[PDB]
RNA sequence: GUUCCACUUUCUUAGACUGAGUUUUAGAGCUAGAAAUAGCAAGUUAAAAUAAGGCUAGUCCGUUAUCAACUUGAAAAAGUG
DNA sequence: CTAATCGCCCTCAGTCTAAGAAAGTGGAACACGGTCGGAG
DNA sequence: CTCCGACCGTGTTCCCTTTGAGGGCGATTAG
């Protein structure tokens, strides 16, 4: 009888119900409540709207930051607990004064000076040590006994900001010299290779190696200064090692095994040990020197000072910064006094200017301050050095800056240990507790352990070896690191879908590779002269090939198959292989790896050690911490030798397969008693496939599997954006309510369409360009500085991505001639609807691309290949573009299928007598192009800004087109309907055709052909007309599928229906309590205390909280000096922070708020977007407790919508000029439509919007611009619609006139309106007359 | 002048001439762009040919003059509703419109007895015009038979 | 000799002659009393006449040889199935029977798309014989079109 | 569409971290002028908090998802036109 | 002493490890009812 | 001459083609 059309989007779900004749039923629905109306007629079409679903990212970030804060606090607490006893003797209340430093003096328990407790000592301290780094350096270098409070201050400052943990091991920073070390390296190298010495040659290694270029570029420059020295050579590899790259050393030492060294990797010492054992340890000092040189240069950017003078290069560099700041400030002050004293007040006093006062005391950044004083500086003379300092970014630098993240923790550890050694001679407890403090700074919870929970954390997985409290000192003993890593990995790995309770095997499992090799061999056929048909291989032959070829050669090539097997055993001079290309895809890599490590083939071949070996490979896969891999393998160290274990440690695998051990070799057929692997090894005459085994009705595997094989959980488990999952839930609920509306009869067809979800980057662009240019070595950034927001222009972004060069012609481009250049589609847009940069190119003229109908010609490839190579190495073009260029030189979607499956499983729940699904409802999935083309062809134009009706209209047209398509060509059901499919069309592509060079062209032609039955006359591209009958019927049955004389009229009636159920989903606001900004102290009741005792009038705090939902309160409040009981009815906003308190006891909350005699039964919860109707039909939605939104939809007649669409789009709709001219004459004939549309808008606004000023400004502005061309006027009339649009009022520009939004700053009228409670479809309403 | 009645009376004159020739008074005139391209009269008996109708002769003369089997944008006037064979020939000729006079529920395949031009199985649609001088054609047929 | 297969084979010979002339290979022969009365093949394109079908040619030749537009009791053999035009001409000729080979159920005028020969309002009923040498007829047509899956679908 | 293997690019989820930013407090401002009014000298740092808080008392959790109205129903769930 | 308007405002940057899915390239499936070739 | 046994293609349209936002908030305006 009826079908349902659905349009599923990220912010909208359109729905419609149509009948056999494409009519939408109109039904009378009962209206509940205490109101006048008892019923309303409604059309069965509408659309649900809802705000986008958000990802869990921000919550994760917040949570991790919280954990960081608490752990830092615990660090400080540890320190104080260590210092407590010895501090109590020196100062009774030091820590107390420290912890109460935030309190105002009136609130303080002790005196206001934290460190010493009086003015004189505090001023003395600050006079002797202006910064903390002064105290640090004095405490490291001096030898005098120091005050315990200063020592504590230093240690705490180093512990509170420990620095990063990106470099492993320890550093030797005594060696600070780069020239002497490089000269020493060159020296020892020339010693070790007497035959060929390198010349020092006056290569300024410091500048080239410390320049701000990429590692690779610096390498290239380094070896460009060296004659006859290659980057792959020994010295080149050493330079690469010192630069932080990963070089391979195998080609230099004739080593068959890979020897890759990374100074940062914790395994460096062991890898180097193995390398030196292989090649001899007389080269160890050589690599040591390289390491020493790397050490001397690791921190050259930060320390900038020779490590000879002091043992605290960091604190010394800070003291340096301080002194230079001081001197240059004195100098600058003197200069401004002498030459521009009129601006002195502006520079050093006004906090709002970005001067020095704004820099130190205001919120001005170093960049803004520099830009501020650049002109002042350059306009003056005598500042020749100040500019030098400015370009170095070293003019007036502070010590706590954004760029201090480079500092590794090893240096703070060094200073800590130095201070500890210095002061352990005088305080015994520092000596006895030195190791504890060092372990406090050093220790870091491993990522594979996670939160140190005790059974109350949803996110934690760690297991406790004992029930102690965990500290940094007992962590290794209390936490079971091994089982914790095991859980860390096993909680994320996929289970086998066929056996959901079984874990998936490791990808490099020996069993898995046996399964794959046998699964490939099983389908290999052979024929000889005698036999009459090609035959499978038997068990014996397979065991022969494996034992003889697979177990002797690491890889087995096709040539080895032919010559060593086919030739030697079957005397075949030539043979064809079909499933693999030039080599067997499967291989026994682990078998040969192990054979090489254990050196005992008979150990590997013994079946009883298979599990053990699998467990070893499991361990090798499960862990990557060598110390833990070793601990796991320690049990088997006795079977062959210590060396085999040492070698087994280094072997590491990553990745997991697809199937479980029980699937491959666990299940046994009851009759046969043979596992899958047994049938793969030997199955006699039929060498049955794994797919066949799994699908063979004669065998019992399939049924034995079919044993093991919530809506919200099921939807949440899908992969995709949460927004679309929200839409999926909403559309399911809509479908349910629609079925309920239709008397629980199921629809005949459900046609679903889904909007393009790929569309739903300045920083990324700036990064891309910065890196590509730094690698390329171009100055164009220095010559033409850009900013991220400039890169939003496509032509400019392209220009910068190609280093200001032509992509086809090998010539420079002009940053001033982009308007003359062309953006060409690499693969023409007609074939691939790709609008991204991956398929777009900037060239001065598209003629230099070569042919127009294809990829750029072979000449352009030949001429530009090397340039494209350079762009690839510079990351200026991606891999996809390159690979497409290369092959070009050598010649619906998953989410919608998931939706269709969910719908089909919910709708068809019955099985026939043959235990097969009865498909009562056919789920059809269509792409957007069908309805888009249908609209363009038959002029069912769409303008999104007029109203939200198009969401429903699209669903209606989807249903219509889908039902028509399946009605006309039922054989295409396999393509368009979910479920039953057709295993064919693969052999059809093995025959010659008319044009099958591309699948895209085939799809194009296909869809352009199938949809012709909708048209009455076709115009081929020969000047040829083709006629079609008036009635379209299906040949085999004769049933009428289409009637050109009446179906269009019905469609037009449906599109023109004024009333459409557009329902905005009411949602309680969740998330952050308020804005995060911490405002200064202010006398205002809006300021919310940041802590219980922190009165915001004294301390400031938070502001502007978000209302979770309003609540209607009717009660009484005191009024006047005599406290008369007045009666009040008002809306009180319950903030998100107040929510829980209001729910726990609303009566107490309202009584505390000042309400009395609160009528509890009249409390109405009013979430956001609550709908209220007011007389004349004017409606308002609840935007907040103190603001409302527009609640009406302007139903513009379809004639005006189509006219507006055609008038706004002039430079489009290509083809024959005759139709374009007829549309031009239609515009000129119907120009009065503009005036009629503005009249309609004015009526609507005066009846509903009620903003006289904005309407008068619209009318005026339109009056002045009536002379201007119709196109412009039409576009700006389209702009005019945001005044009448649904939801929050917004500003808009009409003919350069900006109209600020008119907000609704009061909620009084809503308090006397009628509340409309709406169902999800809006068909059921409960209206409440709020008269009480 | 040049209206439906003009061509109807011209075909009636052709039918009267054919009747003077002792043949069936049925005529057909094929005009394209206000230019007469074909004229014919039913002389099946005078030629011993069952397919020698007025419509067939007119279509053949039009195809011979135009040197093409396609007669796009042609208009065929006839004093008698076309039969099934004549309707099929009009479909194959791809003519623009056919204007017939007196209806024939027994032999006219242009709506009276059946529909041929606008059948859902056809690959071409032809326009139909009726009701031009049906009484005179019926009287002439009754006088002849 | 003079059997149905013999005449269908002759019609196939004429359709092959039409194939030689690069025309749609359709042939027709009109027989009365085991005597040759008329033969024809499609010559539309080469003679610029949309009605120059095999059936039309055979009927006109029979009419000329017999000097009579009425072909009472005659049998018209045609390889392909006649179109609406040819079916109407057969009705107008008053022939006794039409024998065709392979069907074509996308334009057929003998029941598939519509029934015209045996229409209730006709003044003469023409008999229909189907499927003579259907396999050779359909193979000839498939070899001419060079587009498979049509003949097999029609036969099945 | 489902599914077995290889390559690349993107996204999602969870964990360990770092550097900043903001808010109060300590950095004895000086010289005439009772007062407004004005001149002169310094300015780089440090402590605490970083969602109010919660009990389960953990070196744990607190911004994701879900939610018209009524009725029967601890939760879940069902019915109402 | 109340409310309605007009502008102004809104925490951010980076590193590493692990797993999974999901697009573009490639290699291979997801069967059976007769039906023609020989036999004692 | 029925009984035993290895084998193979036809299935989509197609029967002369069309190629960033929106709610909070202080200062101003207004009765
Ligand atoms: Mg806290
Ligand atoms: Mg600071
Ligand atoms: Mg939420
Ligand atoms: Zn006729
Ligand atoms: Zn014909």
């Amino acid at each position: 009888k009826y079908s349902i059309g659905l349009a599923i989007g990220t912010n909208s779900v359109g729905w419609a119900v149509i009948t056999d004749e494409y009519k939408v039923p109109s039904k009378k629905f009962k209206v509940l409540g205490n109101t006048d109306r008892h019923s309303i007629k409604k059309n069965l079409i509408g659309a649900l709207l809802f705000d986008s679903g958000e990802t869990a990212e921000a919550t994760r970030l917040k949570r991790t930051a919280r954990r960081r804060y608490t752990r830092r606090k615990n660090r400080i607490c540890y320190l104080q607990e260590i210092f407590s006893n010895e501090m109590a003797k020196v100062d009774d209340s030091f820590f107390h004064r420290l912890e109460e430093s935030f309190l105002v003096e009136e609130d303080k328990k002790h005196e206001r000076h934290p460190i010493f407790g009086n003015i004189v000592d505090e001023v003395a301290y600050h006079e002797k040590y202006p910064t903390i780094y002064h105290l640090r350096k004095k405490l490291v270098d001096s030898t005098d006994k120091a005050d315990l409070r200063l020592i504590y201050l230093a240690l705490a400052h180093m512990i509170k900001f420990r620095g990063h943990f990106l470099i492993e091991g320890d550093l030797n920073p005594d060696n600070s010299d780069v020239d002497k070390l490089f000269i020493q390296l060159v020296q020892t190298y020339n010693q070790l290779f007497e035959e060929n010495p390198i010349n020092a040659s006056g290569v300024d290694a410091k500048a080239i190696l410390s320049a701000r270029l990429s590692k690779s570029r610096r390498l290239e420059n380094l070896i460009a200064q060296l004659p006859g020295e290659k980057k792959n050579g020994l010295f080149g590899n050493l330079i690469a090692l010192s630069l932080g790259l990963t070089p391979n050393f195998k080609s230099n030492f004739d080593l068959a095994e890979d020897a890759k060294l990374q100074l940062s990797k914790d395994t460096y010492d062991d890898d180097l040990d193995n390398l030196l054992a292989q090649i001899g340890d007389q080269y160890a000092d050589l690599f040591l020197a390289a390491k020493n040189l790397s050490d001397a240069i690791l921190l050259s950017d930060i320390l900038r000072v020779n490590t000879e003078i002091t043992k605290a290069p960091l604190s010394a560099s800070m003291i340096k910064r301080y002194d230079e700041h001081h001197q240059d400030l004195t100098l600058l002050k003197a200069l401004v006094r002498q030459q521009l004293p009129e601006k002195y007040k502006e520079i050093f006093f006004d906090q709002s200017k970005n001067g020095y006062a704004g820099y130190i005391d205001g919120g001005a950044s170093q960049e803004e301050f520099y830009k501020f004083i650049k002109p002042i500086l350059e306009k003056m003379d005598g500042t020749e050095e100040l500019l030098v300092k400015l370009n170095r970014e070293d003019l007036l630098r502070k010590q706590r800056t954004f760029d201090n993240g480079s500092i590794p923790h090893q240096i703070h550890l060094g200073e800590l240990h130095a201070i500890l050694r210095r002061q352990e001679d005088f305080y015994p407890f520092l000596k006895d507790n030195r190791e504890k403090i060092e372990k406090i700074l050093t220790f870091r919870i491993p990522y594979y352990v996670g939160p140190l929970a005790r059974g109350n954390s949803r996110f934690a997985w760690m297991t406790r070896k004992s029930e102690e409290t965990i500290t940094p000192w007992n962590f290794e003993e209390v936490v079971d690191k091994g089982a914790s890593a095991q859980s860390f990995i096993e909680r994320m790995t996929n289970f086998d879908k066929n056996l959901p309770n079984e874990k998936v095997l490791p990808k490099h499992s020996l069993l898995y590779e046996y399964f794959t090799v046998y699964n490939e061999l099983t389908k290999v056929k052979y024929v000889t002269e005698g036999m009459r048909k090609p035959a499978f291989l038997s068990g014996e032959q397979k065991k022969a090939i494996v034992d003889l070829l697979f177990k002797t050669n690491r890889k087995v090539t096709v040539k080895q198959l032919k010559e060593d097997y086919f030739k030697k055993i079957e005397c075949f001079d030539s043979v064809e292989i079909s499933g693999v290309e030039d080599r067997f895809n499967a291989s026994l890599g682990t078998y040969h790896d192990l054979l090489k490590i254990i050196k005992d083939k008979d150990f590997l071949d013994n079946e009883e050690n298979e599990d053990i070996l699998e467990d070893i490979v499991l361990t090798l896969t499960l862990f990557e911490d060598r110390e833990m891999i070793e601990e796991r393998l320690k049990t088997y160290a006795h079977l062959f030798d210590d060396k085999v274990m040492k070698q087994l440690k280094r072997r590491r695998y990553t990745g997991w397969g697809r199937l479980s051990r029980k699937l491959i070799n666990g299940i046994r057929d009851k009759q046969s008693g043979k596992t899958i692997l047994d049938f793969l090894k030997s199955d006699g005459f039929a060498n049955r496939n794994f797919m066949q085994l799994i699908h063979d009705d004669s065998l019992t595997f399939k049924e034995d599997i079919q044993k093991a094989q919530s809506l919200h959980e099921h939807i949440a488990n899908l992969a995709g954006s949460p927004a679309i999952k929200k839409g999926i839930l909403q559309t399911v609920k809509v479908v349910d309510e629609l079925v309920k509306v239709m008397g629980r009869h199921k629809p005949e067809n459900i046609v679903i369409e889904m909007a393009r979800e790929n569309q739903t980057n300045s920083r990324e662009r700036m990064k891309r360009i910065e890196e590509g240019i730094k690698e390329l070595g171009s100055q164009i950034l220095k010559e033409h500085p850009v900013e991220n927001t400039q890169l939003q222009n496509e032509k400019l972004y392209l220009y910068y991505l190609q280093n200001g060069r032509d992509m086809y012609v090998d010539q420079e481009l002009d940053i001033n001639r982009l308007s003359d250049y062309d953006v060409d589609a690499i693969v023409p847009q007609s074939f691939l609807k790709d609008d991204s940069i991956d398929n777009k190119v900037l060239t001065r003229s598209d003629k230099n691309r070569g042919k127009s109908d294809n990829v750029p010609s072979e000449e352009v490839v030949k001429k530009m290949k090397n340039y494209w190579r350079q762009l690839l190495n510079a990351k200026l073009i991606t891999q996809r573009k390159f690979d497409n260029l290369t092959k070009a030189e050598r010649g619906t979607r998953q989410i919608t299928k998931h939706v269709a499956q969910i719908l089909d499983s919910r709708m068809n729940t019955k099985y026939d007598e043959n235990d097969k699904l009865i498909r009562e409802v056919k789920v059809i999935t269509l792409k957007s192009k069908l309805v888009s083309d249908f609209r363009k062809d038959f002029q069912f134009y769409k303008v999104r800004e007029i109203n939200n009706y198009h969401h429903a209209h699209d669903a209606y047209l989807n249903a219509v087109v889908g039902t028509a398509l399946i009605k006309k060509y039922p054989k295409l059901e396999s393509e368009f309907v979910y479920g039953d499919y057709k295993v064919y069309d693969v052999r059809k592509m093995i025959a010659k055709s008319e044009q099958e060079i591309g699948k895209a062209t085939a799809k194009y032609f296909f869809y352009s052909n199938i949809m012709n039955f909708f048209k009455t006359e076709i115009t081929l591209a020969n000047g040829e007309i083709r006629k079609r009958p008036l009635i379209e019927t299906n040949g085999e049955t004769g049933e009428i599928v289409w009637d050109k004389g009446r179906d269009f009229a019905t469609v037009r009636k449906v599109l023109s229906m004024p009333q459409v159920n557009i329902v905005k989903k009411t949602e309680v606001q969740t998330g952050g309590f308020s804005k995060e900004s911490i405002l200064p102290k202010r006398n205002s009741d809006k300021l919310i205390a940041r802590k219980k005792d922190w009165d915001p009038k004294k301390y400031g705090g938070f502001d502007s909280p978000t209302v979770a939902y309003s609540v209607l309160v009717v009660a009484k409040v005191e009024k006047g000096k005599s406290k008369k009981l007045k009666s009040v009815k008002e809306l009180l906003g319950i903030t998100i922070m107040e929510r829980s308190s209001f729910e726990k006891n609303p009566i107490d909350f309202l009584e505390a708020k000042g309400y009395k005699e609160v009528k509890k039964d009249l409390i109405i919860k009013l979430p956001k977007y609550s709908l209220f109707e007011l007389e004349n039909g004017r409606k308002r939605m609840l935007a907040s407790a103190g603001e409302l939104q527009k609640g009406n939809e302007l139903a513009l007649p379809s004639k005006y919508v189509n006219f507006l669409y055609l008038a706004s789009h002039y430079e489009k709709l290509k083809g024959s000029p005759e139709d374009n001219e007829q549309k031009q004459l239609f515009v000129e004939q119907h120009k009065h439509y503009l005036d009629e549309i503005i009249e309609q808008i004015s009526e609507f606004s005066k009846r509903v919007i009620l903003a006289d000023a904005n309407l008068d400004k619209v009318l005026s502005a339109y009056n002045k611009h009536r002379d201007k061309p119709i196109r412009e006027q039409a576009e700006n009339i389209i702009h005019l619609f945001t005044l009448t649009n649904l939801g929050a009022p917004a500003a808009f520009k009409y003919f350069d006139t900006t109209i600020d939004r008119k907000r609704y700053t009061s909620t009084k009228e809503v308090l006397d309106a009628t509340l409309i409670h709406q169902s999800i479809t809006g068909l059921y309403e409960t209206r409440i007359d709020l008269s009480q | 002048e040049f209206s439906h009645e003009y061509w109807m009376r011209h075909a009636l004159t052709l039918a009267k001439r054919a009747r003077d020739e002792r043949e069936v008074p049925v005529g057909a005139v094929l005009v394209l762009n206000n230019r007469v391209i074909g004229e014919g009269w039913n002389r099946a008996i005078g030629l011993h040919d069952p397919t020698a109708h007025a419509e067939i002769m007119a279509l053949r003369q039009g195809g011979l003059v135009m040197q093409n089997y396609r007669l796009i944008d042609a208009t065929l006037y006839v004093t008698f509703e076309p039969c099934v064979m004549c309707a099929g020939a009009m479909i194959h000729s791809r003519i623009g419109r056919v204007v017939f006079g007196v209806r024939n529920s027994k032999r006219g395949a242009a709506g009276s007895l059946m529909n041929v031009l606008n059948y859902p199985g056809m690959n071409h649609r032809v326009e139909i015009t009726e009701g031009i001088l049906a009484d005179e054609c019926a009287a002439l047929l009754c006088d002849f038979y």
